[PDB]
């Protein structure tokens, strides 16, 4: 239905130190299949030619 | 009671009717043209008054498809027509590009043409009925339109130019042109051709030169007898003395800047002539704006350059009329694309990636003339950081929507048949860098990125953008045109197409005088850039892969 | 000819590829950066010359995804990709907030940086690797900038803290959280948590902050051999004269108005202090424009309310730094709705609607990523009439995508499993009024909303947006931040979550010398603020209706 | 900690509430107004200090559906409302037409009023309860304005009046008429009737004019309670010694120029006298704008105009009174469509077209009501060169959906039912001339362009555009108003219908004293009119093809 509530100062609450949860799980790796690579590097093939006058 | 002025007349194998006086007369000029039951309402409002500091001419076409004109109630969400399509992009362009160069200049006064598409003969296209009602509506209009044009569409068939191929010749048609010009002067050429010639194309563009004469005869008649009386407007006044003083000045200095061999340099050098020029000019007279003296500037500079190519010297970036610039082509640039390809050509590059689909992933285009199916899809990319400037993403401007239709029109000759290649093609091109044209850079791209993805060509592709100075009879071709020397096209032109043949020629005419000798000159020395290019594509690879 | 500079680094599982030299050379800076298939083209271009009379930094960031990355056709009736959409608007604007406040101040030339992903791996999210090319593109231009960023997603599996956990992994996952930093701060921190602890969540940002530092090294090492001589931009000059002028006419007076309780008496005294020291100033001073001195005077007061606000002293509302402002709730309001709340804290205000649909209402996303149907949808509206404004209505450019996000970020964590409720739900958040984080408004009026509608929700979560200011070594974190006090913000937070776990946690921080024990106290003043706020919604609705 | 002030009455079978000082209270006002589980939420803001160069009011008024009213998520590809709808537009003309009259003149600050639909009885329609939505919330803002309006919806059932008519009641009433007024004055008529009487669609006015007052005295009351004070707003004074001078100056020769019977030499003439005094009056005053004395001089000329038409002098193209404009009716002018025809009268000239498709063809409209299939599609194309002017080409304005609403309305009593005719039919009217009203060139092209398509319409049907000028107790009806007598426009009124009925109203009335009386004899001219107009276009077409 309805609640109000007026302005109050809501102070931080007491702060107890958390221990840290410790488990021995092991992250499997990550298996990658590809070139891994983009740009111009990693092209397949290549041709270049000089500011040229066509024959 | 309303009285329409209705001519008609005979147009290769179809009847052309020219109706006026009736529809619109609020607006400066309204025609309602009908070929073959083909009708477009073309209407021209022009400004009498030019605002104030207006410095380019504003002329706006629009093209419209009505979807009643087919008998059909539109099936968007809506029901109803939206905004303006590709399509009709595109008809808008290639009726802006052949009028706009015919207006005087100085003309700044404000011009819309609108051309409403109102009833369709399936097998005549809307888009030469279309140009034709621009240009009777322009001359009658009487605006300071300098002649009314003409339009034609060629094909190829069994050897053998025809005139106004409908749907189902075009069908069977080696060839797709539209021809516009004046009486005297060819002034338009947008075309698709499966690799065909160069004199075969530059035999259907003055075929249908020759054939659109008797639209231009009957738009002259038509303006004989209900053209409004011509407009009284005078160009504004050239100031010769202050050209004479700005020349006496800066004329020699920026020739000097421009007989030096360094970019970066002669950018600076020139820079200060100009600043030294306009500080002394504002100085000895604080009454002249500046900026009318750097237009005034830059006019000296383009003609500079102009009579520096003209004479024989070398061009803005060191380079002879016939030399192209440098060109890297690397395939397999992207790890997860089916095939990409980046092309390079000294200062324009492209990254260009082609992706295989299904055969639910076609589009499918509703149009006016019909539904159609279409297995393979051109889109092209300019982003602003393709010149180094800062903008918009994503909104595609028209010419860049003129560009993508043109390196499809280039690549699309060399596409296999369905039976053969029964998978979608779509093939997305992204302007890296533009100093140059983007469009044949595209093209090229295509062509490698579809060879990569292993779709199985007829040919590797290639283009080439070009252009044409003439000063009377002097004339000089120039291969890969720069981006700056814009201002050197009295022709420009863009050829693709593959070793054997030519896929797509566009060609933009501005001045009077160009032959079909000097067509052929032209066309000879784009068929050996091409070839050139071509070679460097298939040192790298040559055949689809594997 | 075309030589590419390729520096390669292990960046946990994974292998990051930076490529500059070959590709848009006509751009400030461009770099291809690849990790394990993943590529994104990012390109920075920078306006030497300023706009004159400029007065805000024009940065863009524009995120874009291309369809053919995926190896797809696009399904949408043109086969083309379209206008951004709300996934490439949320990650452009998760690259611009760590990026803009690096820029001098001062600096207020046009910079757009653009950044495709260009090829995608199912697995690797392109959202980091977008991030580390524009840190690398902005750190190569020679554009004014202060520091390489790093980027570094955090996932929690098993009770430890995972890098740039994968797609498969981000399943099992109990936390997402983004953090952006230099080689000194943390600068940003987007999150969405299972309800876990403020000292997980903490610790998630330490770790990430930490593993991002070998990205910023090879940055630095790409910009010591391939980066674009420094742009010599040098600041405007203070008027020094102007500004101890306006000093010495309204520093003291401003300093007294501001100490009158009444808001209406105080805002009529600052605009005479205002306007008088105006003209008693431009009256010597000859011709000097307004909004020159307009801008000198609002520099004054926001300092003198910072200075009293680090002093000890009332904020501008009277309000002690833990004091939350006034609070209503009510439920049920529309009488067609499935659900409706009106959540009021203050001067916020927000009227959120939840409405109950079939398996088939659900949005079907095609994302980069991979087809997903989502089941639960977040929209919210932010009107013009919010903050008393005339404006355009219907368009989300008002940063409600960013809050609407945010709010859907502090919601999903107590959303019911599809197993037990296999219906779809749309929660609209209208915000009526404005003074302060609707964001987090909205997030309690959606839990309000969610109850009142009979959604079964594992607990009612609440948010609190706060800030920290800090001078030195002194600091002070304000609880229930006003939308006036945004200059008060060197740390500003937003922590969404219940009242045993945090939900959501967005931090902006604009400084340097936050340290790890400055953030656990601020985040557990959030936890009395929400704790608070969660206690008054309790008193309205305890379970779903 | 917030109480609203909410009060109900009964409004016909319905009671409406009204409710305030809860929700926006950062607007200038905002009312929640619910009429039988029917909620509205209505905001209006208005800016308190008028921009420096500001000839117009800008107002805007935004109506915005949300489907979660109905209890549903929308069927959008982004489960959102974006783009705001044809019928939302529509009702926002319906929510400003009545109010933009009854700003006190010469006030120019901006005002936005937004109606947000929040919840929905499929039974109670929305946009009454939008319109006394903002007659409440423009009436307790404070803001300048004229009086509470009120609205209602007539329908004629079984021979007799029903106010506000449910969905279902609609379904078997011949009319559907909506009158907003104020206390002593009917402002805005919106309807479309069955082929009924002029009697029977006047009396609705008053029927529906009585039965708002109750509307009114309750917003009175509201206001009485809870209304913000009034404005300080005084309007600028005007020059009454530069009226005065510029009067003597150019009066009597614009008073004379007009008498002239040739257009083009008046206009000449016109011109010529302008010019004249404004250079004169710039000679002996070098301080004087051209803008002011030009305005000066067209209210000069408007006032000649007025004059000259009250005292029986011939009007500005000639015509008296009663004469209608030439006509030219020609049907089968497009080759390809299924119907067309080239309607025009005078100057206004309008080309339709009609296309008949199948069963499936129909739009499908999913509204908050609930869906709907529409096999009768009306689209109306106001191009720019229709007024001889460039602009914009394919973005309809908010007048192009209402001219073309009327358009469908005033075509919608004739169309033949599904059983005799099951066919979808679109008509499509492009306006390629306007000089007067474009929206009744367009119900008579639709009639004869259905007539050509073979569509077995009941009637042909014809409008006219007519006005009222009053001035005390004189007042003249004037038939076929022109485009450039829209100033001349006290009473503005549209009449669309056939031989035997009225098939649409639309009633425009700015100034207070028309009576009943004044409205009879507008109607009987009215009808002369469309009988004549009819008879033009029963000798050609007169029967289906």
């Amino acid at each position: 239905n309805h609640a109000s509530a007026p302005m109050t100062r809501a102070p931080a609450p007491e702060y107890v130190p958390e221990t840290p949860h410790h488990s021995d799980w092991q992250r499997p790796s990550f298996h990658f299949e590809g070139k891994g690579a983009a740009g111009g590097h990693s092209a397949t093939r290549h041709a270049s030619a000089p500011a040229t006058r066509p024959q | 009671m309303l009285n329409p002025i209705v001519r008609k007349f005979q147009y290769g194998q179809h009847t052309v009717t020219l109706e006026t006086g009736m529809m619109a007369r609020q607006a400066t000029a309204a025609v309602m043209v009908s070929m073959d039951d083909t009708a477009v309402f073309v209407t021209v409002v022009g400004q009498k008054k030019a605002k104030p500091g207006q410095d380019f001419f504003p002329l706006t076409v629009n093209y419209q498809e009505r979807t009643y004109a087919a008998g059909r109630i539109p099936g968007s969400f809506f029901r109803r027509e939206g905004r303006p399509s590709e399509g009709e992009t595109l008809i808008a362009r290639l009726i802006d590009r052949p009028v706009r160069p015919l207006f005087p200049e100085g003309f700044v006064n404000e011009v819309q043409v609108i051309a409403t598409v109102v009833s369709v003969n399936p097998q005549v296209n809307p888009d030469i009925v279309a140009m034709i009602g621009a240009s009777a509506a322009l001359s009658l209009s009487g605006i300071p339109f300098n002649g009314p044009i003409g339009a034609a569409r060629v094909g190829y068939i069994n050897d053998q130019y025809v005139l106004n191929p409908t749907q189902d010749e075009l069908k069977e048609s080696k060839l797709d042109l539209v021809v516009a010009g004046t009486e005297a002067a060819v002034l338009m050429v947008e075309s698709e051709a499966e690799l065909l010639s160069e004199d075969t194309m530059l035999g259907a563009v003055v075929f249908g030169h020759e054939q659109q004469q008797v639209v231009i005869q009957a738009i002259n008649d038509l303006v004989k007898e209900a053209g409004k009386p011509r407009w009284d407007w005078q160009p504004e006044a050239v100031n010769d003395a202050l050209n004479a003083r700005v020349a006496a000045l800066a004329e020699s200095r920026l020739s000097d800047a421009y007989r030096i061999t360094d970019k970066q340099e002669r950018y600076a050098q020139v820079d200060v002539i100009k600043s030294e020029t306009i500080e002394q000019l504002i100085a000895e007279d604080e009454t002249l704006d500046a900026n009318e003296l750097g237009e005034i500037l830059h006019a000296i500079e383009k003609n500079v350059v102009r009579s520096r190519v003209l004479a024989g010297e070398p061009r803005i970036d060191g380079r002879e009329k016939d030399m192209i610039r440098g060109l890297d082509v690397r395939t397999g640039v992207l790890p997860r694309t089916h095939g990409s390809a980046l092309f390079t050509r000294g200062e324009t590059q492209a990254l260009v990636t082609a992706t295989l689909g299904t055969a639910r992933d076609a589009q499918v285009l509703d149009e006016l003339m019909g539904e159609r199916t279409d297995s393979f899809l051109f889109h092209y990319n300019f982003p602003p950081y393709s010149v180094g400037e800062t903008g918009m993403v994503g909104s595609p401007k028209r010419r860049e929507i003129g560009h993508g239709r043109l390196a499809k029109r280039g690549v699309l000759a060399v596409m296999p048949d369905m039976d053969k290649f029964p998978y979608t093609v779509r093939v997305v091109s992204e302007i890296t860098e533009s100093n140059g044209s983007s469009s044949m850079a595209s093209v090229c791209g295509a062509s490698l990125a579809l060879m990569d993805a292993g779709v199985p060509i007829k040919a590797a592709v290639a283009g080439i953008a070009m252009g044409l100075v003439k000063e009377g009879d002097n004339y000089v071709v120039l291969s890969d045109i720069l981006g700056d020397e814009d201002h050197l096209g009295d022709m420009d032109f863009k050829v693709a197409g593959s070793r054997d043949g030519i896929s797509a020629l566009q060609m933009d005419i501005k001045i009077e005088g160009i032959t079909k000798e000097i067509m052929q000159v032209a066309l000879n020395q784009a068929k050996g850039a091409r070839l050139h290019i071509l070679g460097v594509m298939e040192q790298a690879i040559n055949a689809p892969r594997g």
